[PDB]
């Protein structure tokens, strides 16, 4: 018996076709993914195949004015006419709280929605009650396929999901569904979710019963033999792991943005164990034609988010590299200008002995979610910035001691690989580190430019000096894991809001060129 | 507070066609599947279809296959079901319903229902006569010889509730229904509180308020 | 898809632990729903994915069940449980059950019996209909016998019982004797006899034109 | 016999009091030097001292807008107004042309003009026959004192004195007037010139015959004892030379800017042998009033400088650091500035592959000449600017090799210490120099800014490739030594005036504050 | 190029004063200082003083105690040379100069000079007389009897220039002087060239144009 | 500081080295200038710093000299040499050498002599001029005699003579014979005996009125 996993994951907002980075689309004839190309495969393969499932991984809200507008109700409108078999929770799907989740997606979806490590509490639960289920058995053919979604323990620091809800670790909150699946008869199991590679592989391995792993969260692309776009794999497409009860367990994730478009063909033996597994992702390029009748209805949804794609911010005559693979990883030329702005926004004139109040800035590159284009004349239009900056938050003023922010930068690469959004962006800040060495222990260099100056310049930081840092108010929070911050500061003074900050700096400049200029060093 | 109103009782002749109306308040209408259930006398809940609001697609029960065609007005938030080569059969009560969520037909919420009566049979208007008490007390209401059901029966405009007795209508041997609601009050109240009956009838444009005084 | 519900109909008293059955013809996995309806009005949802209790429906009301088997719970029966339950599959298509009639066993209850005389306005059309109310009693089963003097009816007359009361858990019936104005203006002592197990003899209720 | 030697050098076109820093005087009860202050010491001492000389070694011309629009006739009129008893030539009296040493100071002077090792050729010959001389023997009381000049033979790489005066080296040309001098029984000798420190030094150790060294150039600061200032002593006044003829020759120099007077007194045998040597630069601050004549007189020339005040073109919440001090020896801010200023004039838009044709700028230490205050509400006039970037040039665009540029940066060092010009100041350019190794073999890492990228980064620099470069015409022509610019360059197109450049970027920047921030990093 | 024009010759009693006048062209005036000097008859060139005409301030030979005053006229680009209690040893010619630079009293400029006669005598005009050839051949004119010094000879308005010889002025036992200015030119050309002498005298302003002519 | 010139006057060939000295009261260094004077001109600036020739003053004029003893040379005596020349110190005051008149020596010229009798308009004054020309001459060393008719006079006229040249390197001689009206209209011929280097016998010019 052979199953179809399509399976896509990190799609966020990326309803319409994108340009090979995941920015707006310019050259249409260069132009991947959307809806309505999505479409057109999903169509073709189950004409072709007889057993079919198609899976999201989660993260579908938040990344474009699409979702700045609709909050959601593109996320189900347009999954619902793609026919999706089942979604898991993903973090960004508590972007705008749970009533932000339960209005509209969770009521308006035609597919059952997953997780199983997220418990309700108090008078959500109620409310939620069979809105998310932990698991669901489909009807694929003659047979059945159960499904056990699962979300990021770590979402309470990178979302709003508030108090009620509670993240259980995913590994202990799998096993008995699992095996109450296998209970009730069960003996094809599929553990869809949002969280990470390194968690889909202890999963593989921990979770018995579990027979193919389909994740996202950490943008993973995967895949056998020559890639066909820009993106370097991982591994190979399906990544196979040995559970500890010695079984092959396929491991599977589809890069993001819908630029692909995950393939895994499974046979099963009569019991429920797989025999093969093969497949790869298929590129979504201008090769697959759009789907008419979709792209007629992206268009109708498109009219109420035009009113943004106009006036011109300033140009850019470099290419504003937002992209996750260089701003989780290291120094990018956007993190550099986002934190220019916040710096040139907090210039208060006061006292002979300082130049400024402020010289240091900090931003995770989690916050970076989107590159912009330099060659469409070089043109920043509000929408190109609300996919750099979506969510709506403050770049606040707050006082760190030396050590807090040695910790912070610690933390920034504690576990450096893993594509994490806790890795930060700088601004008045020199930082050199040294990979190879153990975590809590890898910043080498540290130095600081100063306040307490008539000419600013770089000295090294000390521990039990207070610095004036500016940073979002995510981070200010606790954010991203960044717990020392929210504990340890002396004073916290919220800002302006994060989007309008950049637009009145890419206006006061007119034309920005920002560079890799060596603010974040390794080895 | 998500309310479905239907379009009330009809009656048609074999041969004819019915559209039952349900207006949607509450939710956004376009976004929501909606639902058409069935319940003819003593033969269980059945599905008619669902439609699609947003585009006026729908998938039908295949004992319907051309005769059941489903549709909607959205600037109205109303949803239509058109039966039509009626049959004797589809004397039945109509429901429009609604999920909890899109995913599953938990019907959480329902219209009041439409019964939709299939005859060649004339209709014809109740005679609404007093049932006078004999001197805690009764008296009622003589709802006969009407066609088709249903009929409905208040108590001073619907707000007297406490001790009415409205009961099921009976089939005479003229194919004609009668119908009897009565109410027990005080004794005491006879001589002050007034008692009136109201007998509407959608199908015959009925509707009588009767007196009802001793001896 | 067929749903077939057994017990099919059943009595139970106040306070007890109420269990009825749905069979799918084949596997539907969790995706059962349970409903109650009342008389003259649409059915509510009660419990949905066979054991999920809906919004605001108590405690005491539960599912349960698996592709095939399943089952629906009233742990402790109150007066306004009267209803008829009904059980739905949404797997394949949907599908419902027959239905399962709930009423309620309660104390002895005697009726309060009444007689009407046929009104003035009614004597217009030619014809002349007699009611005989049996008010809040339980059981139901009761004889209503009609004497247009000393001779018993055995022809005309028409019975109707309401559906059990949701507060007393009574039954309430409705016996109409029809004559023509002629046969009626003939005649002058119109009884209804009343046998049931809350009266110690056969209550008889007359009036005289 | 007793003589008090007073002196100046490197005045600089300070004509009025400036501030500490050399800059604009603006809280004048902190204001220094200046012509009127000078005048009042001057007379004081020539009341109190039987036997006084007033010299200047040299660089009268060219500092402020003084010589912008007076041209040096602010010079022969002040200096003849203050009674100098002669003056050497500098190399920034040649800064427009020979024409312009000629009319007005060589005519309208009333004290000797000197040198001795510049020899006029062709028809040039004639035309300043007499107007300079070698050596001037001066009657001071019933004894003469002979005072020989020199000036820098570097002087044709540092400013125009044209193709008709050859420079001999100074102690070659000195020697034979020094031995005339004693045969027309001149005993008493000073050697007052403008080559620097290490040369004076050179003419008091190898000179046969010089009583004293006067000199200029290197801005050389000496004290005995606690200094007055800010100004951080090279050595003790006077510094004591032994010659190789064994005989003690005090070796002066004050500063620059008109700040010090230089106050050297020495005592002579009958033979006129030095018997004794003390003093120090006399701090000119506001305790010494300026001469209310001399005031009057400044106040009236003032009025056709005042149109360059009456607008401000921008602020600057940072001390502007263009010193010397700081800019022939380290990465200076002001330096940073002008190089930011550079490159931002210089975006053209044309193609794709390239961000910017030109991302690299390189700009010697010796052309900022002054910097800029930020405490009076930060404003920047043309004034202000007109001091730093005084000589009227234009940033030009070239094309180097790799290798060119290399041997550029090692020129910019191979005589680190000294206070020379060469050191460059930097723009897209990351310097890394070891100045413990062999001139010539400084430079340790030297990366590039790329054009050939859509994100700049930095790069190592390939000694066969070829690079764009901003940078003043100055060093394009071989100016401050830099021949192998002139000699190798590919390509030469002249650009904007450099003044108008940074008034456009602070104009166009609104509110600036450049930092030093690692461009040019030692050991 | 650099010019220096003077005011004009004088005439004063003795106990007068004078003021001669020095207008500087070809360079900027008030950038220089401007001396003033005198040659007396047979008494060498003597310094007089000098002033910076930026401000007025001069610095004066001693021997001229008082009495001497230098000063300018900046808009004129002229200096001024007053001379007061005038002496007979004041009989001399007044030059301005100045040097080649402002350093050294190298006089590469001068003005043309300014003769000052200081007499209590009387003022007389010149009677110019012919000297008529005798029959290469020569003629000229008897400028006799005239108190006041300045005298100009020129031959036909000033062009005949070779053979003239205006002979240095006499003083008689009368106090005024006599001067002979003389020509030599062909005998050929008596007959077919005229000759006029033209004696100017600007104190007296007589202007005598006389004909030579024999026998 | 007095500034003296030796030679004082002097007579040299063309083109003879001419060496004229000045002698310093004092030390002067060598701030010493010379000047060259013609009679009805301003001094021209020839030499400065005692050495230095001034702009467009030819190669043949030199100077030397340091502190007291200044020498002034002409290497090849041109006519256009004819004139005073001064020296000059500006050490401490401003002083001026007394001068030194420059002669050139020329081959013996004999003088055209000519006599001129009083005209008839100087006939009104009451007294009577005649006047005898001796033209272009050398050396100046000439003998002028006037004889009334024919007495030798020793009382009236009076000698004037013309400064060099610039071409003829001669001299020019005019004497005038004053008397009154009167005592020339007595006397016949008048008489202007004229002894120099270049006439072999004393020259006699007369007139008879
Ligand atoms: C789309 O991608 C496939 C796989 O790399 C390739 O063969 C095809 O040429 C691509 N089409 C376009 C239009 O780039
Ligand atoms: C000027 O400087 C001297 C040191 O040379 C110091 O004693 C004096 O106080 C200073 N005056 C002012 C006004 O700073
Ligand atoms: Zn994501
Ligand atoms: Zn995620
Ligand atoms: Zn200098
Ligand atoms: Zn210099």
């Amino acid at each position: 018996w052979e199953l179809t996993i399509l399976h896509t994951n990190d799609v966020h907002s990326r309803l319409e076709q994108t340009s090979e980075d995941s920015s707006k689309c310019v050259n249409a004839s260069r132009c991947m993914g959307g809806v309505a190309r999505l479409f057109t495969k999903v169509q073709q393969i189950r004409r072709a195949e007889p057993n079919v499932l198609l899976l999201d991984a989660g993260d579908q809200y938040q990344g474009t004015i699409w979702f700045t507008v609709y909050k959601g109700a593109e996320v189900a409108h347009f999954m619902n006419a793609l026919r999706y078999d089942a979604m898991a929770l993903g973090n960004h799907e508590f972007d705008n709280g749970v009533e932000g989740l339960i209005e509209p997606l969770l009521k308006e979806a035609k597919f059952p929605i997953l997780s199983a490590n997220i418990k309700a509490k108090g008078p959500l639960a109620s409310q939620i009650s069979g809105l998310y289920l932990p698991y669901k058995v489909l009807p694929v053919g003659d047979e059945v396929v159960g499904i056990v979604g699962y979300t990021s323990k770590e979402t309470p620091f990178l979302s709003n999901p508030g108090t009620n809800l509670v993240f259980e670790d995913e590994i202990t909150a799998l096993q008995p569904e699992v095996d109450k699946l296998k209970t009730l008869n069960v003996n094809k199991i599929i553990a869809l979710g949002h969280s990470g590679f390194e968690m889909d592989k202890l999963i593989a391995q921990k979770v018995r019963g579990v027979d193919v792993v389909v994740g996202g969260h950490s943008n993973t692309f995967l895949y056998t033999g020559n890639p066909p776009s820009k993106e370097v794999p991982a591994g190979k497409y399906p990544f196979i792991v040995t559970s500890d009860d010695g079984r092959k367990v396929p491991v599977v994730q589809a890069y993001a943005f819908g630029k692909y478009l995950g393939y895994l063909k499974i046979e099963f033996d009569e019991r429920g164990n797989v025999i093969s597994s093969h497949g790869n992702p298929i590129l979504l390029n201008s090769s697959i034609p759009e789907d008419p009748s979709i792209k007629a209805d992206i268009n109708k949804w498109r009219i109420k988010l035009d009113n943004y794609s106009t006036q011109e911010l300033g140009k850019t005559i470099v290419y504003l590299d937002g992209s996750s693979q260089s701003c989780r990883f290291r120094e990018c030329n956007m993190g550099n200008l986002i934190c220019d702005a916040m710096i040139n926004n907090n210039l208060r004139h006061t006292d002979e002995m300082f130049w400024n109040h402020v010289s240091m800035c900090i931003l995770n590159g989690g916050g970076i979610r989107s590159p912009i284009d330099e060659r469409n004349n070089g043109t920043i239009t509000w929408e190109n910035l609300a996919a750099v900056l979506p969510f709506g938050g403050t770049f606040d003023l707050v006082q760190l001691k030396g050590s807090t922010l040695k910790k912070a930068f610690e933390h920034s690469v504690h576990r450096y690989g893993q594509s994490t959004g806790e890795f930060l962006q700088v601004g008045g800040i020199h930082v050199v580190y040294d990979l190879s060495r153990k975590p809590g222990d890898r910043v080498v260099k540290l130095d600081v430019l100063c306040t307490k100056c008539r000419v600013p310049s770089y000295d090294p930081l000390k521990m039990d000096e207070v610095y004036k840092v500016i940073l979002p108010n995510f981070l200010a929070n606790g954010g991203d894991g960044f717990q020392m911050i929210k504990d340890e500061l002396l004073r916290h003074d919220s800002g302006d809001q994060d989007i309008n900050v950049v637009s009145t700096y890419i206006s006061k400049m007119k034309v920005i060129y920002p560079a890799v200029e060596g603010r974040i060093k390794h080895h | 507070q998500i309310q479905l109103v239907q379009s009330g009782a009809e009656v048609k002749k074999p041969g004819a066609s019915v559209k039952v109306s349900c207006k949607a308040s509450g939710y956004t209408f376009a976004s929501y599947n909606m639902y058409w259930v069935r319940q003819a006398p003593g033969q269980r809940l059945e599905w008619i279809g669902y439609i699609d609001p947003y585009n006026g697609g729908s998938s039908y029960n295949q004992k319907f296959k051309g005769r059941v065609t489903l549709t909607r007005d959205k600037s109205a938030s109303t949803a239509y079901m058109e039966l039509s080569s009626l049959r004797s059969e589809d004397t039945a009560v109509y429901y429009c319903a609604r999920g909890y969520n899109n995913y599953k037909a938990w019907f959480a919420y329902w219209g009041q229902g439409t019964l939709v009566t299939v005859s060649s049979a004339s209709t014809k208007g109740p005679s609404v006569f007093p049932l006078a008490p004999s001197s805690t007390a009764a008296l009622g209401c003589l709802v006969k010889d009407y066609f088709p059901e249903p009929v409905t029966v208040s108590w001073n405009s619907g707000a007297l509730t406490s001790g009415v007795h409205t009961f099921p209508a009976v089939l005479q041997s003229s194919g004609l229904y009668s119908l009897s609601s009565v109410v027990t009050v005080p004794s005491s109240s006879l001589g002050t509180q007034t008692y009136i009956c109201n007998v509407n009838h959608k199908p015959s444009n009925t509707k009588v308020d009767k007196r009802v005084e001793p001896k | 898809i067929q749903m077939t519900q057994s017990p099919s109909s059943l009595s139970a008293s106040v306070g007890d632990r109420v269990t009825i059955t749905c069979k799918a013809s084949q596997s539907v996995t969790n995706d059962v729903a349970w409903y109650q309806q009342k008389p003259g009005k649409a059915p509510k949802l009660l419990i949905y994915y066979a054991s999920n209790r809906y919004t605001g429906v108590p405690s005491r009301f539960s599912g349960s069940g698996y592709g095939t088997d399943f089952t629906f719970t009233i742990s402790s029966l109150q007066p306004e449980d009267i209803a008829t339950y009904y059980c739905q599959q949404d797997y394949s298509s949907l599908t419902f059950g027959q239905g399962t009639k709930l009423e309620i066993k309660r104390t002895v209850a005697a009726p309060s019996v009444f007689i009407f005389p046929p009104s003035d306005e009614q004597l217009k059309s030619g014809t002349a209909s007699v009611v005989c109310l049996l008010n809040n009693f339980y059981p139901r089963e009761a004889k209503v016998q009609w004497k247009v003097d000393n001779a018993l009816q055995s022809g005309n007359s028409q019975e109707s019982v309401t559906e059990q009361d949701s507060k007393d858990s009574t039954y309430s019936l409705s016996s109409t004797l029809t004559l023509s104005k002629a046969d009626y203006e003939k005649h002058k002592v119109y009884a209804c006899e009343v046998t049931h197990q809350g009266l110690s003899s056969p209550v008889t209720k007359s009036f005289n034109r």
